[PDB]
Order: structure tokens, then sequence, then C-alpha cells
């Protein structure tokens, strides 16, 4: 009656590649989610699908979004 | 016993419920076995396949909450006479699961 | 342990946008759920977020979030990366508090709890579908909750009405083995709908969808288990009514023979 | 808060023998075999870890029959034999995972060779058959288990136009059911059997397993028509009165009944 444990994965190699694709792929569906949701550009005609673009839109004070720190 | 709900956290995952309440801060014969038995309750028929065309674990872990817990205790049969009064669960990030990072 | 801010991010408009400003931020919403490769680690904070609202019903009776949030549980069990395994405890009494529960509703007359009803009890049988493992006894435990929650009296026709959408739900021999001893039940109901001293009340629209849905399930059941004829199996069922059900039964499955 | 890093509900001594018994089990030497199917037959332990087991059966067999490999199939339903004698453990609630296991065996075609191995595919069928009337001696409740059985049985022989080996393993798996079963069920069919038997014999195709099937169906249904004629009626008119059940055993069938008779008086 001696437990056993799981199989833990303690390699640098294969963290890094978890965390990275994690990292990519949540990036990726955010922001896929935001250009669906929105308006769009494209760099190609009708291009919505394949490599959608959150559309610019100005701000009223550009340099308080482009200067300033978010994480403090 | 009238259940009004209670929340201590505000600031976790369902933050945005307890900011929709306002909660301030920390302030708050058929029962037989054999009928439940899967071989009278499946239609194990179908499996039946016709002309088809250990120093670490071995076996996987199973989820000791969904095994062992009476998960059956959060059912809200009634909200008005609820017998118990239900707390507020921090978030546990269980460490059994793979593709969790931490 | 912390989501750094990208998944911050994403989890703040995904559950934001399933509470209802507009229907197209949430199908769009429900279509990343259901079809993106990397939404672990964001797992468990959708599981508490969506336990959490499902008890903050009781606090506000709201019809329409618990709506939105069985269809975000109906979104996370379509994903095929993510396996929600270890999750499932959380899930389970959520939904099982969308069908068992007594008030679904603000206003208990016009509103359609009946829908979160069978909607939630497809999602049940699929979650007993996919899960229930012989370590697990997810389904044997979920049968034996709907099942005393039947055959005990006191229980309000809303909560019955889960019961029995849920055990139906799970298959034929379940209603074989659950429904069809209690065939008799129906003149309790049938003594209170066909002549009842208070019409006015709420017991007889709860009552005929009782009736409705039992005899609707009932009619494959007693179309497998008798006779082709069936010339008076309605005199001999419950009220003549489940056997008139089974006759139209019998006679869609002979139109689905003509159709094959 | 980090929840607790859990363990596996076996030790490693049990995981290991777990590990060794299925290791054995699947029949590299025979003596491991035995062994291993008489320690499945007599541990008192095997409880708490009999899902393992029933999903290490079941799971094979679905694939294992995906190539028709019929000695991983003889060594499952060994296996299956071995787990059911076995008094201390409760297998009812693994019998759901157990029994379609079995009718896959005894239903099934075989994606190896049709001829030569058909001698142990009879076997496989003839472990499988006798696995599944056991099954449904035990494990008996109302209407739930045996009858669902026969019914798929039934519904197997009176399929039109099925494969062979098929219908060898329903006629097989119908026919080893008891006194009463073959008394009530195979009695108004014979006419049919008689048809497909001619059939495969007028048409000269012996490249396929359809005669090969077809003699082992007849020569089962002939046996099994013998006692159940031994059974209910004198030995009379043993000679030409059979023609009138289309003359399939006639006298061979009044021999078998001869011998069945001093069998009974030896007894």
């Amino acid at each position: 009656k001696t437990p056993t444990y799981r199989e833990p994965v303690s390699d640098y190699q294969v963290l890094r590649e978890k965390a990275a694709s994690q990292r990519r792929d949540v990036e990726r569906a955010l922001t896929r989610f935001m250009a669906k949701t929105g308006e769009t550009q494209s760099l190609f005609k009708d291009d919505v699908s394949t490599f959608p673009l959150i559309a610019a839109r100005p701000f009223t004070i550009p340099y308080l979004t482009a200067l300033l720190p978010s994480e403090l | 016993d009238t259940k009004p709900r209670v929340a201590e956290w505000r600031y976790g995952p369902a933050r945005l419920w307890y900011d929709m309440l306002g909660v301030p801060e920390d302030g708050s014969d058929l029962l037989a076995d054999e009928n439940f038995l899967m071989v009278t309750q499946l239609h194990w028929e179908d499996d039946i396949i016709w002309d088809g065309e250990p120093w670490y674990s071995i076996f996987p872990i199973d989820n000791e909450d969904l095994v062992y817990g009476r998960w059956e205790d959060n059912i809200i049969w009634d909200a008005q006479a609820m017998p118990r009064l239900l707390e507020p669960p921090v978030l546990t990030l269980d460490p059994n699961d793979e593709n969790l990072i931490l | 342990h912390e989501l750094s801010v990208e998944q911050q991010l994403y989890y703040k408009e995904i559950t934001e946008a399933c509470v209802g400003s507009c229907e197209a931020k949430r199908a769009e919403a429900l279509q990343s759920i259901a079809t993106d490769p990397g939404l672990y680690q964001m797992l468990p904070r959708f599981s508490t977020f969506i336990s959490e609202g499902v008890r903050v019903n009781v606090v506000q009776n709201n019809l329409a979030l618990l709506i939105y949030l069985m269809r975000m549980v109906k979104a996370l069990m379509d994903n095929p990366t993510l396996y929600l395994e270890k999750y499932v405890h959380e899930l389970i009494p959520a939904v099982m508090t969308c069908i068992v529960s007594r008030q679904l509703c603000l206003r208990p007359d016009v509103d359609n709890h009946w829908a979160l009803r069978d909607f939630a009890a497809r999602l049940v049988a699929q979650i007993c579908k996919h899960f229930s493992t012989t370590t697990n006894n997810i389904q044997s435990r979920i049968t034996k909750t709907f099942t005393k929650s039947w055959v005990d009296e006191k229980t309000p026709w809303t909560t019955r009405y889960g019961s029995i959408a849920g055990l139906a739900e799970l298959g034929h021999d379940v209603i074989k083995t659950l429904i069809l001893p209690r065939l008799q039940q129906e003149g309790e109901r049938i003594r209170s709908v066909l002549d009842g001293p208070v019409l006015s009340n709420i017991d007889r629209i709860g009552a005929d969808h009782v009736q409705s849905l039992l005899l609707k399930h009932c009619a494959p059941v007693l179309a497998k288990l008798r006779p082709p004829p069936d010339n008076q199996d309605a005199y001999r069922a419950e009220f003549g009514s489940l056997g008139p059900l089974l006759c139209s039964q019998v006679v869609k499955a002979r139109a689905q023979a003509a159709l094959q």
C-alpha cells in the first residue's frame, strides 16, 4: 500500500513551448474576436476571415494612450 | 431557510456577478440500487461491433471531488427554502490537471 | 497562477460579451469559446464564473442570464481541445440547478422556464454521455437525484417537470425502468386538471406541461413494448390520452418507415 | 491556493500486479497465462482494480476486431471467464461493458483468413456463447439482460442475407440458451435453414466462406433438433417421419437420439 503519483513534466524546453503556444493562441483568439465584433479593415479585398485587422480609431487625446504606462 | 446569497471576494473570477449584486469588499422500489446500474440504463447493444470498417502512475488520476465529493449538495432545489447557507468559494487552481502551466 | 494581461483581457471581453448587451457579440463569443485551441489556464475561471452566476439566480430570478450561462456551458462542451474532466464537478450542479429548481422565472406565469428546462436536460444528458465512467458514477448519481426528486411527493410541478425532462433525455431504458412504473401518477395529475376547485392558479399550466412532456416521451416507449394494433391501449392506459399519443407515435413511426 | 497533488487509488504493488497480469494474459507463454487466469479467478483483493480490467477487456476487443486477431480475442474471452467465476468481486456494475464485448466475438465477421482457424472461430463463438449464457444465468432482473440478448439474436437470425460468419455465431448463441429456448424458438424456422443450405450448395462459388459457414450451421442445428426431439416424444418411426421436417438430419438424427438414449441408460 505505497502510494504513487502522476508523471511530472519538469522540462524547461516543453514548459517554454507550452507557455509560448498558449500565449500565442490566447492572443490570436482575442484579436480575432475583437476584429470580428467591431469595425474591421483588410489588407486584401473583402478579407475578414483571414487576417482581420481591428480598424484604427482616432483618440481625442492621443498622448495619454501613447506615453502612459499600463502595468506599473 | 431563505437564501439571500453572500459574497466574500468581489475581486476574483465572478467579480462581474458580485458587482452587479453590489456586495462591497469582504462584507456579506424505483430507488432500488439495481435500477441505477448502467446495464439497466444503457443501450449497450449499440456498442456490439457488426461488420466494422509502475513507479509513476500507468493510469490517469480522476477528479477526487467528482469521484468522492457530494456535489449534489450544491444543487439549489428551492431558491427560497434552501436547506443550508451556501458561501463564496475561492478559485483553487488544481495542479493535478495538465495543460495548466502551474 | 494569475492570468497574464492578454488572457485577462480575453476573459473580461468574453465574459462581458455573454451578459446581454447584444446578440451578435454573444454569438461570436460563444463561437470563440467553442472553437479556440488554447483556452486552458482560463477554464477554472470560466467554471467559477458559470457556477457563481447560476448561484446568483437566487438573488435575482433572471431567466435570460441563465439561458446565457447554459449556452456558455454548451459552448464549453463543444471545444475539442480542452478537457472538462477536472472541472465537471462544478458544471454538473449548475446545470442541475437550472433543471430542478422551482422558481426559474421572475414572472412565473409568462416566462418559459420550460425551455431552460429541456435545454439544460439535453445538456446534462450530454455531460453524462461524454464523461460518465465507472469510477465517476456520474450517470447513476444523476439518475438517483432525479428519481428521488420525482418519486417523492410535495415536489412542485416545475421540479417534477425538470426531473421528468432529464430522465427522459437520458434514454429509452431509463424511461422504461423509471418513468413507466409511476404512470399511475398521471391520474394524480389529472385529479388537478380535469377537475380543480381553483382554476385560476398557476398549477394548471405546469400540470398540463408535465402531461404533454410525459405523453410525448412515453409514446415511443409504448411503441416499443406493445402490440402493433393498439386498439384500446389508451383505455388500458391512464386517462386514455397517453394511449392516443401512443397511436399517434405508431403512425409517426410508420410515416418515418415510408420516408426511409 | 493549489489543491493537493492527488494519488492514484491503486498501490504501486497493485499497479505492477495489474501490469504483470495483463502482460501475462495476452498469452505469450501458456503457463504464464494459466497462472494469471487462476490469479484472476481467485484473488480476493481484485476488486478496486476491476474498472481497469473491464476497460482493458472492452477497449481491447473493439480495437482487436479492427484486424481479426483470433488469439488476442481467445485470451480476452478466457480473461472474461476467469473474471466471472471469482466469488469475491461484484461484477454486475461492469457487465454493461462485458456483454457487448462477448456479443462482438460471437456476431462478428473475421477479417483474417476465412478457413483453417474457423475451427477456432467456432470455439471463439463456443467460448463466447458459453460466457453469454453464463451471464444470462447470473445478473438476472426483470426483462433487462436475457430478453435483450435474445431479441438481438433473433433479429440477427430473421435478418435477410446475412454474413454467414455472423449467421453461424448468432445460431450458436441462440442454441446454447437452455432447454425451453430451443423448444420454443428453433421450431418454426427449419424451412429457412434448409433453403439457405440449398443456395450455398447450388451456387458453384467455393472460394468464399459461405459453404463452410453453411456446413457448420447445419450440423449445429441438426444436433440441437435431435434432443429437442429425444426430449419431447417417443423414439418411434425414426426412419422417414423426419421427412415431414424437410429431411435434414433424418436417420442420422435418429442415430444421435439413440446415442442420447444409450447415455441416459448408462446414467
